[PDB]
């Protein structure tokens, strides 16, 4: 158990654990759950309604002061009926610490935008916007930011194809560079790794 | 722990004044990188005659591929597909059947070497040494196609570079 | 590397000698090493900053 | 014949004065560019073999492509080749250049430049070596001795 | 505030899918066989979706 | 073990050759067919079979740990010779 | 002083076998060094070293006029040099296949080839599979 | 009830009313379009294009998805307007290196296997 | 049809066509625009090629991988014919040069080549051929280049019966000789004309079109043996052509009538440059004379090709022959030029 195992830090668990107890007391309006993870991580689970409350309280509060916006991002788990899963990571240098405030929409439900909280959040949220189509609302100035110009579509989406749906080549005729539906010489090789038996029981879930 | 790097006071004293003007009026710190550069110019280029100088490599490094064969002749590759399914670029094809004599062999084994990566994880996971990827990195063509590597042009790259990659492989087989 | 074949692969001769070695070789070549479901953010000070992988 | 003489000389000028002042444009797009870069730094020293970058495309000879072009960069790099006054070469250095590499089965990589631009040297690697960015742009010095311009004129 | 929209959810014309992959995909929604070269259930837990085979040919170069 | 087609194309060790027929021979025209030489199971063929007094054997490849996978041999059978799976190395028993 | 400095250019332009040799050398190589000779490849290349210079020109070769069958006076490219004497050039090793000879089998190659690209011995790819699916043969007989 | 939230129109007819008012600008912005660009094309082609584009999705039922679509317009607009498109990026939308498929089932059965 | 031969894929870049086609002079005006067709469906291109690699280069991009093969050819040897056509099944003709070297004049470009490249493909079994002579070939014409046009074709129908010939028009393009040379006159001042080219009718042909109409006349099964004659929809007076072609150049329209006598002298002063000549008799002839009406003979319609009008693509053409000023005017802005049909 000692040389090849990853050490417990239980003080830095329990301090994690009170202080995610102090956040879900101060705001019960938005607080659906609080998680510590195994690794001492602090995830708290919100309703979207709350994302500008409880990320104000949250770099704001003389006992959190989490005055940097670390990242933000997205997770598509088609599975959902709330497809999107927003994720905000924060970092607290008065009390180096580290929290996650996490929620959800839909594909037509908008998330405040949350530029007035953290300036980084800007072209974050514009990448959100662009490789998954959640829109935010009362943002200043939202397009696209990594996609080419002109492209449909939002590429990090599951059921979105992996090469896409076009290519693009130059053409003398029209003497420029056109785009054409996709063509592979060789096609990607899916493969299937999962091994059929049991890797965690730990994680078991039952038999429904 | 922490330095400043910009929190100095400059000396009041005349003589520091004076040295000041002195160093606006007279350019002294200019004079100075005139002779950093002037030193440079004087020293030996480290710049090697290339192509009859060649800059040192090691024995781990990775270039032209190859496939590989046994003292007797007979090749090394018995179509197990692990380099296949770790290329992290999908840069190997391999088909294979049973030979004329039930011997399991590849009757397919491409390399895109435009898709390669050349990362090396092909040969590690290679058990029995049949794919390496060889010293030579002088190897560019004139056309896209003469970089799509079949069997024929591997078993050609090894027979070729049998001799380094042997003993290339001797010098880094304990470390492995 | 870590002292624990299931997760780095063994050495060559133990992969040509050991049929566990052998074993985990192969799996870890083909189907790789399965991680425990979750989520961390994992951050570094790069020369460039704080690199950060979610 | 004396004019076959006469224009296979001057056929051999113009290659040796083109091949020895070879100007390529200050031009990177990734990985590959570091490699240039050390090709330009004074272990190699290109220019010792009258390699000069320049920024212009005016005022250039070749593109070498280093690094992934994607969708939204080709038309850019296709402009900057059109405007390079001729005779000109164009030099795919890398995998993601030569065809994808890494990134080859992306929605938003081009497979290849020659996609985009005809390619006249194909150097692999991921990235190529400095000294393999040399072997290329000397094998690209030995074609254009290779061309002959002047005696495909006189025998038309 | 909420608007009471009456209508079946469609996202179609959002998903920027080019029209000839909507209307003449079929997909199959089903729970994986067994491989019957194992007797490991884990692989037979969960729902999938699948689309429809399409034309595969060989390269005239390379094969 | 070379040989060329009714086209005078030599046929690979997989035995692949452009039928008459085929255009893609073109691509050749002006140019080579790579064709690697040695043959790989005429040079495993040319091998001697080894004569061990054991009823297994043990193969490795040679070299130790710069060969394959260390496999066993059974070699109770008379009428045959084992064969190594990876090397394709023959083995008897001293018979009659 | 300079008078040694003009000495050791003049011993220089001395050693290279006279002075049209040193020309030759000049004009071939752009380097004028004399380095004892380490050895000599069977395609004519010529090894030589001088472990008094620094790192990286400490070793270098004067490639050979003619090869398998091209002329080789001004076009020479790195892909001339062996596998053996790559090894040694690269600084892979510190030891000469003079003295440390390659294992011999009887696949390697007896003759090494340069990049052959742009060239009518250049590789063209090709599938080295064979035919897949096998058509019906009607027969050569008419039917009624 | 569906207790949806709505992006900016309640019901349709404000939805309408955005598209009605996206229309007219890409209308105006047509014919600066043509000539900064210098496009081949005449100012009805790229009118009617619109037109086109604008009736694609005429279908469309549920005011968000009618909100997201001129959310879409005008982000494709203001990049327009901007120069950041290229020729290229407009002239994407003719499609005029593309062969016609064809749609009857017999030239379907002809060429391959394709629905 | 030898499986590997038999269509597949969407008809794209990665696709199979099943065409297998050597074009003969594929590195001029109307070779890139065949090739860059027959590469967009994915076919087997061959090019043979007399000129420097150099200036191939641009048909580099126009297929893919392995899909073009690019062989050094002569036009006097059959043996190279011969390895350039072994194993294709169609071979398009484009060989042409609109005028004569110390090497080539017109009775060896359009004679004797032709001759050879149908003669020898009729030898190695290919199955079609398509050859490209004019619309105004005649055996008796002023012009030896429409003369040798029709000798050569009768050549090509004699060797090759099953060959499929086409007549364009004076094709228009943007590297066409057609409309370039009347916007280059204005660098002389005025544009001198034969009877200010009022007693002239044109009738010309985009470029786009005639290579659909090459593609798709190899395409048809019924096209083999037969002639067609590609013609634009609209014809022209010379001087409402020439009119038009200067106000979509913006450019001042000052013509002069010049007698036949004084162009033609013009025509061999300029004969004599041994670089690629700015004009010549032949041309002078070839472009004071009215072009023919063929009704007899299947056109573009009849290849399901719907012929371009001048009127929308001089544009793409003529801007770059523009100043600064005008760069950047419209299309529509130039109100079409008055058509003498029928
Ligand atoms: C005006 C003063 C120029 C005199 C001079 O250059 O002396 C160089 C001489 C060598 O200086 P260094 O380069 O630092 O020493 C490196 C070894 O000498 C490097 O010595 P080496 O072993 O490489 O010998 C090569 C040899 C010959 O090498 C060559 O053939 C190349 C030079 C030909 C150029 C024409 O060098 C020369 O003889 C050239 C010296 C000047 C000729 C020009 O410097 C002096 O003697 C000091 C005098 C004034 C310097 C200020
Ligand atoms: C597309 O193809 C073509 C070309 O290629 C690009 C040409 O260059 C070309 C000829 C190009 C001309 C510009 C050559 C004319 C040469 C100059 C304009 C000088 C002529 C004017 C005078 C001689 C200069 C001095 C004035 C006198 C009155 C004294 C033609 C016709 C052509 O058709
Ligand atoms: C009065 C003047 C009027 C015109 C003015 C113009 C200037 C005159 C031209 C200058 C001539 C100098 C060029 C000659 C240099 C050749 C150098 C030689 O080394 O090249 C060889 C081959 O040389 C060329 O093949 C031939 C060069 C010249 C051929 C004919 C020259 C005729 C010029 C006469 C004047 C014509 C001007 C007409 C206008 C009046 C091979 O070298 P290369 O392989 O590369 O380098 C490899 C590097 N290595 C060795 C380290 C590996
Ligand atoms: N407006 C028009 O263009 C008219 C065209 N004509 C006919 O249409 C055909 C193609 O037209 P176009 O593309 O415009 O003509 P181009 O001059 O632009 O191209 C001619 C082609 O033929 C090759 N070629 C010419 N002479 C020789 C030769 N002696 N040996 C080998 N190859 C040669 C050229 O190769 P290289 O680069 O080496 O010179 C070049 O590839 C021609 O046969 C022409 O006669 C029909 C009516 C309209
Ligand atoms: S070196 Fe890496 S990328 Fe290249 S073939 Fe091997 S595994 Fe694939
Ligand atoms: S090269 Fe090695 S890893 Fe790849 S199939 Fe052959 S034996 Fe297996
Ligand atoms: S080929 Fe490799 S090194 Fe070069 S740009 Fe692509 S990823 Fe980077
Ligand atoms: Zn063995």
């Amino acid at each position: 158990t000692r040389p090849t195992i990853r050490p417990r830090n239980d003080v830095v668990h329990k301090q994690l654990s009170a202080f995610g107890q102090y956040v879900a007391e101060i705001l019960p309006k938005y607080v659906q759950q609080v998680q510590v993870s195994c690794f001492n991580e602090l995830e708290i689970f919100i309703h979207p309604d709350g994302v500008i409350p409880v990320l104000t309280f949250l770099r704001d509060h003389t006992n959190a002061q989490f005055k940097s916006l670390a990242d933000l991002t997205a997770v598509d788990v088609p599975t959902r009926q709330n497809r999107f899963e927003i994720v905000y990571n924060l970092l607290s240098l008065r009390f180096n610490s580290r929290i996650r405030v996490k929620t959800y929409t839909d594909e037509l439900t908008p998330i405040e935008s949350s530029v007035t909280v953290y300036k980084a959040a800007n072209w974050y949220e514009r990448e959100i916007w662009d490789m998954f189509g959640v829109f935010f609302a009362n943002h200043p100035d939202l397009r696209r930011i990594l996609t080419d110009y002109g492209f449909e579509g939002h590429p990090f989406r599951k059921d979105f194809p992996l090469s896409g749906y076009v290519e693009l080549r130059y053409d003398d005729e029209v003497k420029r560079v056109v785009a054409e539906p996709v063509e592979l010489a060789q096609e990607f090789r899916k493969f299937d790794l999962n091994s059929p038996w049991e890797a965690f029981p730990a994680y078991r879930q039952p038999p429904e | 722990t922490y330095k400043f790097v910009n929190m100095r006071e400059p000396s009041m004293d005349m003589k520091s004044v004076t040295d000041r003007a002195a160093q606006t009026l007279l350019w002294t710190e200019l004079v100075r990188g005139l002779g950093m550069t002037l030193s440079y110019l004087f020293r030996e280029p480290a710049t090697i005659n290339y192509p009859f100088e060649k800059g040192p490599l090691s024995p781990r490094f990775r270039g032209e591929h190859a496939l590989r064969r046994y003292p007797s002749g007979e090749e090394r590759c018995i179509a197990c597909k692990l380099c296949e399914a770790v290329c992290p670029a999908q840069a190997i094809t391999i088909e294979a059947e049973p030979r004329a004599d039930g011997s399991r062999r590849t009757t397919r084994y491409d390399i895109d070497m435009t898709k390669c990566i050349y990362c090396g994880f092909c040969q590690e996971a290679c058990p029995v040494d049949a794919i390496v990827e060889g010293p030579n990195f002088e190897f560019s063509t004139e056309t896209h196609e003469e970089l799509l590597y079949n069997k024929e042009k591997l078993l050609n790259n090894g027979d070729k570079w049998e001799a380094e990659i042997a003993a290339n492989i001797q010098a880094d087989y304990l470390y492995r | 590397k870590v002292d624990d074949a299931k997760v780095s692969p063994p050495k060559r001769a133990e992969m040509k000698t050991s049929m566990e070695s052998l074993i985990h070789h192969f799996k870890l070549y083909t189907e790789g090493y399965q991680v425990p479901p979750g989520a961390t953010y994992t951050a570094i000070e790069a020369p460039k900053g704080e690199f950060g992988v979610y | 014949s004396r004019g076959e003489y006469v224009v296979a000389k001057l056929d051999d000028l113009v290659n040796w004065a083109r091949r020895s002042s070879l100007w390529p444009m200050t031009f990177g797009l990734a990985c590959c560019a570091v490699e240039m870069m050390h090709m330009a730094a004074p272990r190699y020293d290109m220019d010792r073999f009258g390699v000069v970058f320049r920024a212009s495309p005016r005022q250039s000879d070749v593109m070498i492509v280093a690094g992934t072009l994607t969708n939204k960069m080709a038309p850019a790099l296709r402009k900057v080749y059109d405007q390079m006054p001729e005779p000109r070469y164009v030099v795919s250095m890398g995998s993601c250049a030569n065809g994808g590499g890494y990134y080859h089965y992306s929605y938003s990589v081009v497979r290849g430049c020659d996609r985009i631009v005809p390619v006249d040297i194909y150097v692999p690697g991921c990235p190529p070596t400095a000294e393999a960015l040399l072997y290329g742009i000397l094998q690209l010095q030995r074609k254009i001795k290779r061309e002959k311009r002047l005696r495909i004129w006189y025998r038309r | 505030q909420l608007i009471a929209v009456d209508e079946k959810l469609d996202i179609t014309t959002l998903t920027g899918v080019p029209e000839e992959h909507i209307k003449t995909r079929k997909v199959r929604i089903f729970v994986p066989a067994r491989n019957n070269m194992q007797s490991g259930v884990n692989n037979t837990k969960k729902w999938k979706m699948e689309f429809d085979t399409r034309e595969r040919w060989e390269n005239p170069l390379m094969g | 073990g070379v040989r060329t087609s009714p086209t005078g194309e030599k046929v690979t060790h997989t035995g692949q050759a452009y039928d008459d027929g085929d255009y893609r021979r073109v691509r050749f025209s002006d140019r080579q067919k790579e064709v690697n030489e040695n043959f790989a199971i005429d040079l495993i063929a040319e091998q001697p079979v080894s004569e061990v007094g054991s009823r297994v054997i043990s193969c490795d490849g040679g070299g130790g740990a710069l060969g394959h996978p260390r496999v066993y041999i059974n070699l109770d059978k008379e009428t045959k010779t084992g064969t190594c799976g990876y090397c394709g190395l023959q083995f008897r028993q001293p018979h009659h | 002083e300079l008078v040694q400095v003009l000495r050791r250019g003049l011993q220089q332009v001395s050693g290279h076998g006279g002075l049209r040799g040193y020309l030759r050398v000049l004009f071939r190589a752009n380097d004028v060094r004399v380095g004892t000779l380490v050895g000599e490849d069977k395609y004519g290349n010529k090894y030589y070293e001088d472990n008094k210079q620094f790192f990286g020109r400490h070793r270098w070769v004067i490639y050979t006029t003619e090869m398998n069958g091209r002329d080789t006076f001004w076009d020479v490219d790195g892909s001339m040099v062996p596998p053996e004497w790559h090894r040694w050039l690269h600084c892979m090793t510190d030891d000469p296949p003079t003295t440390k000879p390659p294992t011999a089998r009887k696949y390697i190659w007896t003759n090494h080839k340069f990049n052959v690209s742009g060239t009518p011995q250049q590789y063209v790819p090709y599938s080295t599979t064979r035919k897949k699916i096998q058509e019906w043969v009607p027969p050569s007989t008419p039917y009624k | 009830g569906t207790s949806v939230k709505p992006i900016f129109s309640r019901d349709m007819n404000e939805a309408k009313r955005r598209v009605r008012e996206l229309y007219r600008a890409w209308y105006r912005e047509v014919p600066n379009t043509v000539h900064l660009f210098q496009l081949d094309i005449s100012v009805k082609q790229g009118r009617d294009k619109v037109r086109e584009m604008f009736m694609k999705n005429a279908h469309v039922t549920d005011p968000r998805v009618v909100d997201l679509l001129v959310i879409k317009g005008k982000m494709e607009l203001e990049e327009t307007i901007n120069v950041w498109k290229q020729r290229t990026h407009i002239m994407r939308f003719f499609h005029e290196t593309e062969a016609p498929r064809p749609t009857d089932f017999l030239s379907k059965f002809y060429v391959g296997h394709d629905p | 049809l030898h499986h590997a031969l038999i269509p597949h894929g969407k008809g794209g870049r990665s696709s199979v066509s099943g065409i297998v086609a050597t074009v003969f002079g594929a590195t001029g005006f109307l070779g890139r625009y065949v090739v860059n067709h027959l590469g967009r469906m994915g076919s087997q291109v061959i090019v043979p090629y007399r000129c420097e690699p150099y200036d191939t280069m641009h048909l580099r991009p126009m297929g893919d991988l392995g899909q073009i093969i690019f062989m050094e050819w002569n036009g006097k040897d059959k043996d190279s014919i011969r390895k350039v056509v072994e194993h294709s099944n169609v071979v398009i003709n484009l060989v042409g040069r609109e005028w004569e070297t110390k090497n080539f004049d017109f009775e060896d470009v359009f004679v004797k080549i032709p001759h050879a490249i149908a003669q020898v493909s009729k030898e190695a079994g290919v199955e079609k051929l398509i050859h490209i002579s004019h619309l105004n070939a005649d055996i008796k014409s002023p012009s030896r280049y429409l003369r040798s046009k029709a000798v050569g074709e009768k050549e090509v129908r004699a060797a090759f019966p099953e060959a499929t010939i086409i007549k364009p028009s004076d094709i228009f393009g943007r590297e066409d000789r057609f409309l370039n040379y009347f916007a280059s006159m204005r660098w002389f001042g005025g544009v001198p004309l034969i009877s200010l080219g009022k007693e002239t009718v044109k009738q010309p042909v985009y470029i786009v079109d005639v290579s659909k109409g090459i593609i798709n006349a190899i395409k048809d099964p019924d096209a083999k043996g037969k002639t067609f004659a590609f013609v634009g929809p609209n014809r022209y007076l010379l001087f409402d052509l020439v009119q038009y072609i200067f106000a979509v150049a913006y450019r001042p329209f000052l013509p002069y009538p010049l007698p036949h006598f004084a162009y033609r002298w013009v025509g061999r002063l300029f004969e004599v440059s041994p670089f690629e000549p700015w004009t010549t008799r032949d041309k002078v002839e070839r472009v004071h004379m009215s072009d023919m009406t063929l009704p007899h003979l299947p056109g573009l319609e009849d290849l399901g090709i719907q012929a371009t009008p001048l009127e929308l693509k001089a544009i793409e053409v003529l801007r770059r022959h523009r100043t600064y000023r005008w760069l950047t005017s419209e299309m529509e802005d130039v109100k079409p030029a008055k058509t003498v049909n029928i």
